[PDB]
């Protein structure tokens, strides 16, 4: 039922209110999602000035309902089955040898637009570390996002590690722990164990003077083998 | 949960105007839309207006489009109903509502599609 809302190109709005080590900031984004190709296209702007953390650290927080689920796997697509009422998405993100983010978000339709509204808090970050020191390269890597059912909470549990490339050639690990639960009480699809192959490419608009990020993503579900 | 407090009712002559207001408190982070409905004694609930929370798109009940305007303030978490060209058939208790579930827009025309409702304020037109 919710899958029918994703057959074409769907407009997207994102809003994030954040606080990291006492530094408050806000981000807004807009673009388009096309689940038949598993494709996202979005542009984000820091509306409060300069972003106090690197843009790559915000990518996972800033709509997995746009993943392409092949035909033989449509029964495992929790994210679309919760639409239009939506779902709550919560994470803790541990940056190894540094602070952590905690996030709470709701993803839902407001008529024709899919909306992702987020609150973010970061604590215990080192003032001269990779995050507050802005030592991350402006890029992104490919990752497998592992998904299993959470029958007791009628949702899913998700985990994965993100590799952030640092300028000096090393990497910074970010360990993601994730839970999703529906907002409505209608029936939802609880998946078998599978994964999302996720790719992300970051760019800049040379016409944009504000602190911003241009983002393209390709996501496809896998792990059943027909 | 969410709590809603309406105000601005009264007794006005036909052709005049009123402005209702509602203050929301509680888990307003989750709000996807707010609206108004009305109930006259003996009669059933009728849909008045709704506004989508992020973008501010508006919809109206058939006898009110043109005369009434719904608006909302996200920093103050309020929603108002300007009522012009009032008629005696607008006499009713007016209730403000809020929704947290997402929706397709036509879901909002259904008067019982809210998640929370306020206490109500009386409007009388003579």
């Amino acid at each position: 039922k919710g899958e029918e809302l994703f057959t074409g190109v769907v407009p997207i709005l994102v809003e994030l209110d954040g606080d990291v080590n006492g530094h408050k900031f806000s981000v807004s984004g807009e673009g388009e999602g096309d689940a038949t190709y598993g494709k996202l296209t979005l542009k984000f702007i820091c509306t409060t000035g300069k972003l106090p953390v690197p843009w790559p650290t915000l990518v996972t927080t800033l709509v997995q309902c746009f993943s392409r689920y092949p035909d033989h796997m449509k029964q495992h697509d929790f994210f679309k089955s919760a639409m239009p009422e939506g779902y709550v998405q919560e994470r803790t993100i541990f940056f190894k040898d540094d602070g952590n983010y905690k996030t709470r978000a709701e993803v839902k339709f407001e008529g024709d637009t899919l909306v992702n509204r987020i609150e973010l808090k970061g604590i215990d970050f080192k003032e001269d570390g990779n995050i507050l020191g802005h030592k991350l390269e402006y890029n992104y890597n490919s990752h497998n996002v592992y998904i299993m059912a959470d029958k007791q909470k009628n949702g899913i549990k998700v985990n994965f590690k993100i590799r952030h490339n640092i300028e000096d050639g090393s990497v910074q690990l970010a360990d993601h722990y994730q839970q999703n639960t529906p907002i409505g009480d209608g029936p939802v699809l609880l998946p078998d164990n599978h994964y999302l192959s996720t790719q992300s490419a970051l760019s800049k608009d040379p016409n944009e003077k504000r602190d911003h990020m241009v983002l393209l993503e390709f996501v496809t579900a896998a792990g059943i083998t027909l | 949960q969410v709590q809603l407090v309406e105000s601005g009712g009264g007794l006005v002559q036909a052709g005049g105007s009123l402005r209702l207001s509602c203050a929301a408190s509680g888990r307003t982070f989750s709000t996807s839309a707010m609206g108004w409905f009305r109930q006259a004694p003996g009669r059933e609930r009728e849909f008045v207006a709704a506004i989508t929370w992020t973008v501010g798109n508006t919809i109206y009940g058939d006898s009110m489009k043109g005369r009434f305007t719904i608006s909302r303030d996200r920093t103050k978490n309020t929603v108002d109903l300007q009522m012009d060209s009032l008629k005696p058939e607008d006499t009713a208790v007016y209730y403000c509502t809020a929704r947290s579930r997402g929706f397709v827009l036509s879901d909002l025309r259904s008067v019982d599609s809210f998640d929370y409702k306020g206490q109500g304020t009386q409007v009388t037109v003579s």
